């Protein structure tokens, strides 16, 4: 009820802050997701760590 | 509820195991006697009248 | 443990507001419909967390 | 140290710690039991849900994660293992769990339908990233007062 159907028009916030925080999370989470895959190469290094 | 656990073996095995712990931790701690507080209390009034 | 307990329980209600949020937002349904594909998607993980 | 004292005292005379010695010799000792069958609850109630004796195995090795940092941050701080910290610890423990669950419970859901394992790890991550982060931000920063 409360929740307004998406702001289509609106879009990408575009804000002074919100457009930049955005693209922060987007391009750490390709990041994140990169280092996520680093697992397959080699698993006993982290166990090592752990 | 029969045909859930069919399918379930693990959560039958899990509540049965959490029983089991549960009994376990009761029988260290249960207080044993005879019997239980059937004697039926009594109260003894006392006065001398030399 | 009022306090601390802050974060635990905003966190069920974070988990399915991301939820609608981001179904309605890449498959674009209705808020109604997002709402109920959402509690569709996440009854369980709730229940378990 | 003290009962060693009195032992050195001639004999006939012995203590009897009274109040909150009393109490605190009563105490202090049910905590690794408490750790250990709440840690074996932990792991029955995830066997429970995902119908697996591995997957809590998954889970479960992420506590140490938490406890590590709790460890970390009250020993720089130089504060002391109590009660308190007790509590903390299982909180810290419970929220480590939930973390783990949201990313291993959506990644068996997507191997189960039939996709690759490192790919449905993949998908789980980065579909459960935003709601993780969220989720611990917004813990953070609530208890941040508190150590502030």
């Amino acid at each position: 009820t409360l929740l307004k159907p998406l702001k289509k028009g609106e879009h990408h916030g575009q804000k002074g802050f919100f457009a930049w925080f955005n693209q922060m999370f987007n391009r750490n989470a390709e990041r994140y997701e990169k280092g996520v895959a680093k697992i397959l190469h080699r698993s006993l290094r982290w166990i090592v760590i752990y | 509820m029969a045909n859930f656990f069919i399918d379930r073996p693990i959560f039958a095995w899990v509540l049965a195991i959490l029983l089991c712990l549960t009994g376990t931790l009761a029988i260290f701690s249960l207080p044993v006697e005879q019997y239980p507080d059937l004697a039926p209390p009594n109260v003894r009034v006392t006065a001398n009248y030399p | 443990a009022m306090v601390l307990a802050i974060g635990l329980l905003v966190d069920d209600a974070i988990v399915v507001v991301e939820n609608v949020e981001r179904i309605m937002s890449e498959e674009g349904l209705t808020p109604r419909e997002a709402t109920r594909k959402s509690m569709g998607q996440i009854q369980g993980a709730l229940v378990g967390i | 140290i003290m009962e060693s004292l009195v032992k050195q005292l001639p004999n006939g005379f012995g203590l009897e710690w009274t109040a909150m010695s009393y109490q605190e010799r009563l105490s202090g000792a049910q905590a690794p039991a408490l750790y250990a069958i709440s840690l074996l609850v932990v792991f029955l109630c995830l066997a429970a849900l995902y119908e697996s004796w591995s997957v809590p195995f998954s889970v479960m090795l992420v506590v140490p994660l938490g406890v590590i940092g709790a460890l970390l941050a009250t020993w720089m701080r130089g504060l002391e293992n109590d009660v308190y910290f007790q509590v903390g610890l299982l909180t810290v423990i419970g929220l480590s769990a939930k973390n783990a669950i949201l990313i291993v419970e959506f990644a068996n859901e997507m191997n189960q339908k039939g996709h690759d394992l490192f790919e449905a790890t993949l998908h789980a991550c980065r579909q459960r990233l935003r709601p993780i982060l969220m989720t611990s931000l917004a813990f953070i920063f609530g208890v941040l007062p508190m150590a502030t």
